[PDB]
């Protein structure tokens, strides 16, 4: 049931929530890497490095569904206190140009992880069945595999004081108080 | 004879407060005659609310999916994420063939709007895994967080653990002064980490923090060292079966950008004073060529 | 010291707003500081000038547009329905609103405004606006328990005629906006004194003297509950000195702020008419432009005594302890007489500590080396005198 | 000679509760 999340990864969850929390960050709006780049890299690197048997085909079936889970399961568990109103003002600054509202190109690799390490909190409470889940937890075990080689490249250990690629902009006093507010 | 209570004053405003008397007359010639909970279910927090009936708990005007400033009220009345559903052959089966390439990912998206949505938690299985990181009153991150006479500085000066006195690092002066000059005393504070004793002068502080983050003793290793940059921000500690593992092969250029515990995935490695002796040594020399 | 011009700006309406019940600070203390400089007979060295009301497009110069909006559209009656607003600048919240708000902040812009083109049209060495003072807040916050900055407002429409602008803040609840408006710049240095205990602006160090151009050019001194007059003595001298022989501002903003008097609601600072004095008299010794500035004090009898006793050494007059009958004549004190005693409260400040914070001071700093604008329109306001001499 | 270190740390901080983070 709960996957094999590695230390390293909780260290950058950790890490992730005393930013958002004690430290008060947030993750940058335009984001440089989002979703949809690293599943293109996903798709770029992980394909030629194994045979070709038929796996390809659920690899990108669970990277679609992925994708998928990604968009509503985004404003139901995700989004800390503080990032409500970023989410506001995403979603309205969308609608102003009759855009319509598709927040996974939007947030990076953490709200990813986020969500990864979210899925035995809900799975439990459901009919959902053990064969599929054990093959969803191997390949899960697997993307945290190469997520690990990858941690530098994309959660590089920078802030937003002296530089602007630290993949995190940092509350506003306004915005703190009306983000907690309500 | 200050005699207070004797004269009220009844006539017009008392203590303060303004009583009735503006708004006892009402003859004017100007006209010339023509459930809630105080807690919240998403966030466990306090706050502005809406009102609801089919369900007994209440939700924030921007802790919502589709959120809605407060001042542009929704039309008629809201329901929560799940009432919708509340009022109202299982549609699972015709749902995970009604869509393709979602098929392992079908039941899981089924259920979205069947739940109120929340902030986000981390799970049982994360946080403890460091014992330093423990959970907060409303979701914080806790590591480290928790005018009179002369009289401060021996509730300061004596903890009565051992019945002795502590003296501080950069001067060995405790300081406590006499009772006849109080003026000579001065304020001591002691680290909540090693209990190392320090004066307020020494160090440049000027009065004492009891609330929020625990002071720190700065005789540890910076937490965010700066030297394009690099932003060390260590590797915790683990005490989930012994983890972070003990492995003492090389201690050798071994380069382990510090996170050193120092005997006589990740891996804390053990290192000893012999080692750090010689390549301190090693550096030396190699800067005095240089 | 030498002889200077002195300008003072008033205005009327300042007098009459509170704040609310149980409220310390209040600007109430401005209209009795008026009554005691009117019935002092100051007027002989002295003109009286009318505060205009700040023009919204020219208000806009510090804060946003929607905050301005905001507090010209703020009232008690609808407060409720601007809960987002009420929350996002603290207003509200920490800082109740009132009638007549707005009318305050432009008031008070307008005072700041009127001493900083005074300073710019060069006919009075020094401008006094005690109706402004709110010194606290930021571009879009009523933060550190105000709702406006008003100096810094003041302090770049002086900009033009003085480059380099030297401030200096005395008070406890130190100047968290202005120092942080000022950050980047070299032109304006952001002097402030203040307690490393948590207070309305909660920040201040010895270790934020400055980033980019203003770095080494914001100096903060951490001090400690309660400081003698001496000590502030040393602890003030050298420090000023040491500015005005290595800066070289061409001009100078005092905060008088009476926050730091020997017994007020948060205050915590134990100085006397002396050690107050001094802080205005050592930056008037140099002769450089001024402007004294004042919207610290919770109490009335402590504000109001130093600033009388200010507005009357800055015109180099003997000012008495006696105070002459007027509306507030049984207010200041049993004995009636214009002194702030000392508390008999403890001096935590230690010698050695004054001198590590001078050593790295001196280490720190040994490195470095709009239809209206600058206009003064106003009304002299003295034709009528309201002198109640009479029971 | 640089070797006298070790035993003039040892002289000054004595307790191991800082000296381990002074070899840190």
């Amino acid at each position: 049931i709960s996957l094999q999340i590695p230390i390293k990864l909780k260290s950058v969850l950790v890490d992730d929530w005393e930013y958002v929390t004690k430290d008060k960050k947030i993750c940058r709006l335009p984001a440089d890497v989002t979703v949809e780049m690293v599943l293109n890299k996903y798709e770029h690197e992980v394909s030629q490095e194994l045979e070709s048997p038929g796996s390809q085909s659920q690899l990108s079936e669970y990277c679609a569904g992925l994708k998928l889970y990604f968009d509503k399961c985004l404003g139901n568990m995700l989004l800390y206190r503080l990032e409500r109103l970023q989410y506001d003002e995403l979603l309205k600054k969308s609608s102003k140009d009759q855009k319509p509202l598709v927040p996974i190109r939007i947030y990076g690799a953490i709200h990813l992880l986020r969500l990864i390490s979210v899925l035995p909190e809900l799975i439990s409470s459901t009919t959902m069945d053990l064969q599929s889940c054990q093959l969803l937890i191997k390949q899960t075990e697997d993307f945290l595999v190469w997520l690990l080689m990858h941690v530098d490249e994309y959660f590089n250990d920078k802030d937003p004081n002296r530089s602007d690629d630290a993949l995190y902009v940092n509350t506003s006093s306004q915005y703190e108080g009306v983000a907690l507010g309500m | 004879k200050k005699r207070p209570k004797r004269l009220s004053s009844q006539n017009v405003n008392y203590d303060l407060k303004r009583r009735k008397i503006i708004t006892s007359e009402g003859i004017e010639r100007s006209f010339k005659n023509e459930e809630n909970e105080d807690f919240c279910s998403a966030c466990n927090q306090s706050g502005s609310f809406l009102c609801c009936d089919t369900c007994p708990k209440s939700f924030h005007f921007l802790c919502l999916d589709p959120p809605i400033d407060p001042n542009n009220l929704p039309k008629g009345d809201w329901h929560c994420n799940e009432c919708k559903f509340k009022i109202f052959k299982k549609i699972e089966s015709n749902f995970i063939k009604q869509n393709n390439n979602v098929k392992i990912f079908a039941k899981l998206l089924f259920n979205i709007d069947s739940h109120n949505p929340k902030q986000f938690q981390l799970p049982n299985y994360i946080k403890e895994t460091f014992p330093a990181v423990k959970t907060g009153s409303r979701g914080q991150y806790s590591d480290e967080n928790d005018t009179k006479l002369d009289s401060y500085n021996p509730d300061t000066h004596i903890d009565s653990n051992s019945g002795k006195f502590l003296i501080c690092y950069k001067c060995n002066q405790t300081r406590l002064g006499s009772w006849s000059h109080p003026e000579n005393s001065r304020l001591i504070m002691t680290c909540d980490y090693c209990q190392t004793p320090w004066h307020l002068d020494c160090v440049p502080r000027a009065s004492f923090k009891n609330l929020g983050s625990k002071w720190k003793c700065p005789l540890h290793s910076p937490t965010k060292v700066y030297k394009n940059y690099k932003v060390w921000k260590k590797q915790r500690l683990i005490n989930k079966k012994n983890q972070l593992y003990y492995e003492p092969l090389q201690k050798i250029g071994y380069q382990n950008n510090g996170n050193i515990q120092i005997i006589p995935d990740f891996k804390i490695t053990q290192i000893d004073e012999n080692s750090i002796k010689y390549d301190f040594f090693d550096k030396i020399y190699k800067s005095k060529m240089v | 010291s030498d002889k200077r011009r002195v300008a003072y700006f008033y205005d009327a309406d300042v007098g009459n707003y509170a704040y609310g019940a149980g409220h310390p600070m209040k600007p109430h203390r401005i209209r009795m500081a008026h009554s005691l400089i009117m019935n002092y007979g100051l007027y002989k060295k002295m003109e009286i000038y009318r505060a205009k009301p700040a023009t919204k497009q020219e208000m806009c110069q510090f804060h946003t547009d929607e905050y301005i909006d905001f507090l010209s559209r703020v009232t008690p009656d609808n407060l409720e329905m601007f809960k987002r607003e009420s929350v996002k600048f603290n207003v509200g919240d920490d800082c109740p609103v009132f009638d007549g708000l707005y009318e305050y902040c432009s008031i008070s812009g307008g005072g700041s405004m009127e001493g900083a083109a005074r300073l710019n049209r060069g006919k009075c060495d020094v401008a006094v606006n005690y109706a402004g003072g709110l010194h606290h807040a930021k571009k879009s916050e009523a933060s550190g328990f105000c709702y406006l900055n008003d100096i810094v407002l003041g302090i770049i429409e002086l900009l033009r005629y003085h480059p380099r602008v030297l401030y200096i803040d005395i008070d406890v609840h130190h100047g968290d906006g202005v120092e942080e408006a000022f950050y980047t710049t070299d032109r304006v240095m952001t002097c402030s004194f203040h307690k490393y205990g948590e207070f309305f602006p909660g920040t201040g160090e010895l270790r934020d003297i400055g980033v980019g151009a203003g770095k080494n050019y914001a100096v903060n001194v951490p001090l400690r509950d309660g400081i003698d007059d001496a000590t502030y003595r040393s602890v003030f001298e050298p420090v000023i000195k040491k500015i005005m022989e290595w800066y070289q501002p061409s001009a100078v903003v005092l905060q008088c702020g009476g926050d730091s008097l020997s017994g007020d609601r948060l205050g915590c600072f134990n100085l006397s008419m002396e050690g107050h004095a001094n802080c205005v008299n050592y930056v008037k010794s140099f002769g450089i432009p001024m402007m004294v500035v004042g919207g610290g004090g919770y109490t009335m009898r402590n504000v109001a005594r130093t600033w009388c006793f200010e507005t009357g050494l800055l015109n180099n007059v003997v000012l008495d302890k006696d105070l002459p009958y007027n509306e507030y004549y049984e207010y200041y004190g049993p004995d009636y007489k214009l002194s702030v005693r000392p508390s008999n409260m403890f001096n935590v400040n230690t010698p050695e500590y004054l001198d590590k914070v001078m050593t790295n001071i001196f280490a720190n700093l040994e490195n470095t080396k709009e239809e209206d604008s600058a206009e003064a329109k106003d009304t002299k306001g003295g034709s009528q005198y309201a002198r109640d001499l009479h029971v | 000679e640089e070797v006298t270190f070790f035993e003039k740390a040892k002289r000054y901080i004595g307790n191991k509760h800082l000296y381990t983070e002074f070899l840190k």
